[PDB]
């Protein structure tokens, strides 16, 4: 295999470069579940490799790294992806979390409602988003791009992610924007991520590394979302819990990434390229606000 | 004058054969750290599980005041770990010890600081 041992696969450079037409995403080992240590969660699991398989991208790591977590909560009133990526993240981390129902959850600041009434003054480093709509697996109706919680995500990163930063957005077969697909060509690199864990499932990580707040490479999302689908289609992985057993270098390295502010007219091309490389991140360093818009109703009489 | 008194209420539940509070987040970690209860990162020992800390608090659990007069609460946004006899309710064992406040670890459970 070799691909057991990773914490999961990502879609190789040449599916990228097809032209497909979108089909029915029908996966050989659908129903086959790993096998999770004693008492693990499959979300632990699931971001346990998602953080793995970022550890070997040239993730910007700045002191007083800000991350924003959507789509956080569980039916079971906790969070714990976001118990995962503070763990992975370098102490001291900002981790804010959010979704439309009340949980509890580690990070420093959670807020509940739909993600569309969230507003933050400040920019991020990364973005992290779980959400999903089950409503969406309905086999029997067209399957096309979907607005709703990726509008705003696309929305929130053109708009409060820091150049340099990175994003990780699940999708699956149904939930999926072409804007958002559009948008991985403004990272500097970017792939489409399944955990071994969950790979009897169409669900990927769409992850954009190294924002650059401009197109590096034009990408048509519809055809590319048929392309990650042809990919899963032909490409049976083998489910596997096999990674989460050496947790010897799971935390995130504190590289001490350099933030700069910079005005449009500085960013040149030896900014752009240490950006590219993860070495850089642009961004005020000011304070972290965020706050959820209330709308207010009185149905008295 | 009156308060609910939620600890006393989980332990009455216990001790009338309850099933306890579940859910609680367990990491995945090495299982050679320091032992010490309540951590930044997870530190469980070979003899521990380590365990988010908001999900093991009665109180951020149960949606109830933190009996401080501050409300802070001493898990959440950290790792406590929990000896692996134990780890079938983390909430009633946070609950029911308390942490030695020279080592760190907990008392019956770690602390070694009452020996000769
Ligand atoms: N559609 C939709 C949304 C789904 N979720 C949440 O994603 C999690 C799915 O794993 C779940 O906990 C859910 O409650 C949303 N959260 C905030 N805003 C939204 N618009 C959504
Ligand atoms: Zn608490
Ligand atoms: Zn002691």
């Amino acid at each position: 295999s070799s691909q057991a041992w990773q914490p999961g696969v990502a879609m190789p450079n040449l599916y990228k470069m097809q032209r497909m037409l979108l089909e029915k995403c029908d996966l050989q080992n659908y129903g086959d579940s790993a096998t999770l240590p004693k008492g693990i969660m499959m979300n632990v699991a699931k971001y346990t490799q998602l953080c793995q398989y970022l550890n070997t991208l040239t993730l910007a790591v700045p002191y007083n790294m800000r991350v924003i977590h959507f789509g956080a909560g569980s039916d079971k009133g906790v969070a714990p992806g976001t118990a995962v990526l503070r763990q992975w993240l370098p102490t001291g981390t900002l981790l804010v979390d959010s979704d439309l129902n009340d949980f509890v959850s580690d990070a420093d600041s959670t807020l509940i409602g739909d993600c569309a009434t969230v507003h933050t003054a400040n920019k991020w480093d990364l973005i992290i988003s779980d959400m999903y709509d089950p409503k969406t697996k309905n086999v029997t109706k067209e399957n096309d791009s979907k607005e709703g919680f990726f509008t705003y995500i696309c929305g929130f990163i053109q708009q409060k992610l820091a150049l340099g930063g990175s994003v990780a957005i699940k999708i699956t077969e149904h939930s999926w924007n072409a804007d958002l697909y559009k948008l991985m060509g403004h990272f500097a690199w970017w792939t489409a991520f399944v955990t071994n864990v969950n790979a009897s499932s169409s669900e990927a990580f769409l992850i954009g590394c190294n924002y650059l707040g401009k197109p590096r490479e034009q990408i048509d999302g519809y055809v590319m979302h048929a392309n990650y689908i042809f990919w899963r289609n032909t490409n049976p992985i083998q489910l596997s819990s096999y990674s989460l057993f050496d947790m010897s270098k799971f935390p995130l390295k504190l590289r001490g990434t350099a933030v700069m502010s910079l005005k449009e007219g500085q960013i040149n091309d030896m900014i752009l390229s240490l950006l590219s490389k993860g070495r850089l991140i642009i961004r005020e360093n000011n304070r972290v606000v965020i706050s959820s818009d209330v709308l207010v109703n009185n149905e008295n009489l | 004058a009156f308060a609910v008194d939620a600890a006393k209420a989980y332990k009455d539940y216990l001790a009338s054969g309850g099933q306890p509070i579940t859910n609680c987040v367990k990491m995945l970690c090495t299982h050679t750290g320091t032992g010490q209860a309540i951590t930044v990162t997870p530190e469980a020992n070979m003899d521990q599980e380590s365990f988010g800390g908001a999900s093991c608090c009665l109180y951020c659990r149960c949606h109830i005041d933190h009996p401080n007069p501050k409300g802070f609460c001493d898990l959440k946004g950290k790792y406590v770990q929990i000896p692996t006899t134990c780890a079938n309710d983390p909430v009633g064992f946070t609950l029911k010890n308390t942490v030695c406040t020279v080592c760190g670890m907990w008392k019956g459970y770690g602390c070694s600081c009452d020996q000769l």
